[PDB]
């Protein structure tokens, strides 16, 4: 536990904040959200288990447990939006140009995503398609 | 027939021909943008 | 030949995108046309391939791309350090997958053979089936159409009498 | 027509153009 | 306003260069639709992909009545973007997404830079060590 925690470089006063993010991801990776339920029963169970896991932070070095819960709850809500579907260019950009997206895309595919996403008018065009689809996606049999 | 080598039962491959062209070509579309009436 | 196991998701990408299947054994081509996750999943799919190939007929299982990348990262050249960076990404992505799909545990896959030349036997890892009691026998029965596909292809070059003595031929007989 | 054939009413109002440009600029900020 | 026409009208607004236009045109359709289509709760990924692609292809059939799009390339992009979306909902959520949606200021680049200089583990390797060093705890409890 502490062996790997000591691998994180010290950065200002954020030592208690980056590890809070790392822990929130470490738990959220292995507690899935069952698509069958909505965001109340499966959400409360995932959060309850996370808070129970925080009971062992005495073995850790620098974990801000109040922020770690904040990060964990943000992960679940972000997953809810992704399940339902996202169009907001401010979040679509964040997904398309990300550490996960660079592992599923090839080098050439990323170069293309970086050409569209970083266009001077991307946010406007992406928003317009979001409405064009949100209003009419159901028309497609 | 000492040698029985295939002469007629060849593999038949069909080349596709149907196309779904997009109204007037992109060349014409950039010059004469389409308005639906 | 050399069997290269890849998930259906990766195979369909290769076919849809139009990636030359011939050059998937050449590390320098597959890494350019393959994502980091796809390369890691190919490694995982190779390590989940239950069957022993007929080594007596010079049929080998492909070395996973991660090993090939790791080897090139240690060999002097103009791309060595880029290949080292790729290796590190593959290890982190592989560990991320292993921590997520560890729950899979007791299941076996259907495989589909897509022959590519005489030096590459693409083996597509398709739908999973749940198998806890005697999964070895369940895997054999499920992959009937995989065993006969392998037999059909190796009989194109190998002598029939030699193929008949392989475990792949036996597995076909055990299935039906 | 929309409003009417009187050529004077067909002319677009400058004050409405200024408001429209302000509304379009603010809409873009909401999207971005 | 048929969806094929509205999407085509919008795509016409992308800047043009030359033949590279079909790669960026296809990518944008893949991005918008892969992320916009809702997932059905009763399906697993295998079935959700088949259903989502069936609709995506039907959308291209309507778009290709107005603006030319390479069908095979657009599907390639669609499947890649859809898999990313599926991974995020079942898998690890990038901290840039928590940061983007939610006092968050110091970013990942900031620690990956230091790790690169000292030639040590980066954020993603540390994240992999975290979960691994946590595997036993989570599996043991419920």
């Amino acid at each position: 536990l502490s062996r790997i925690l000591k691998q994180l470089p010290n950065l200002g006063g954020s030592d208690r904040k980056t590890r809070a993010m790392l822990l929130a991801n470490a738990v959220a990776l292995q507690i899935p959200f069952e698509t069958l339920l909505d965001f109340d029963e499966q959400q409360d169970k995932a959060v309850a288990k996370f808070k129970k896991i925080l009971s062992k932070v005495n073995e850790n070095i620098a974990v801000d447990t109040k922020l770690a819960v904040t990060y964990f709850n943000n992960i679940l809500r972000i997953r809810q939006s992704l399940i339902t579907g996202i169009t907001d260019p401010c979040l679509v950009k964040a997904v398309l140009t990300s550490d996960t997206a660079n592992d599923y895309l090839t080098v050439d595919d990323v170069n293309i995503v970086s050409a569209v996403v970083n266009g001077p008018d991307y946010n406007r065009i992406q928003a317009d398609m979001g409405n064009a689809l949100n209003q009419l996606i159901g028309s497609i049999d | 027939n000492y040698n029985e080598k295939s002469q007629r039962d060849f593999r038949v491959v069909t080349i596709g021909y149907n196309l779904a062209a997009s109204r007037q070509d992109e060349f014409a579309e950039r010059i004469y943008p389409t308005t639906v009436i | 030949t050399q069997v290269l196991v890849m998930p259906k998701a990766v195979f369909e990408s290769y076919k849809t995108a139009g990636v030359q299947f011939n050059k998937l054994l050449d590390t320098n081509y597959i890494v350019s046309e393959t994502s980091v996750n796809d390369l890691a999943e190919i490694h995982q799919a190779l390590t989940a391939f239950p069957f022993l190939l007929p080594e007596k007929l010079d049929i080998k299982l492909a070395v996973s791309p991660i090993i090939k990348v790791a080897e090139l990262g240690e060999i002097d050249g103009p791309e060595q350090f880029k290949m080292k960076d790729l290796h590190n990404r593959l290890e982190s992505r592989l560990a991320t997958n292993e921590l997520r799909d560890a729950g899979n545990r007791n299941l076996v896959y259907d495989y589909y053979l897509y022959p590519v030349d005489e030096n590459l036997w693409v083996a597509v890892q398709q739908s999973a089936h749940i198998a806890s009691s005697d999964p070895r026998r369940v895997s054999i029965q499920l992959n009937h159409t995989f065993f006969d596909s392998m037999i059909n292809e190796m009989l194109n070059t190998r002598p029939r009498e030699s193929v008949a003595s392989t475990q792949i031929f036996t597995y076909y007989l055990e299935s039906c | 027509l929309d409003h009417g054939y009187d050529a004077t009413a067909l002319l677009e109002t400058t004050e409405d153009i200024i408001t429209g440009e302000l509304d379009d600029h603010l809409e873009s900020l909401s999207v971005e």
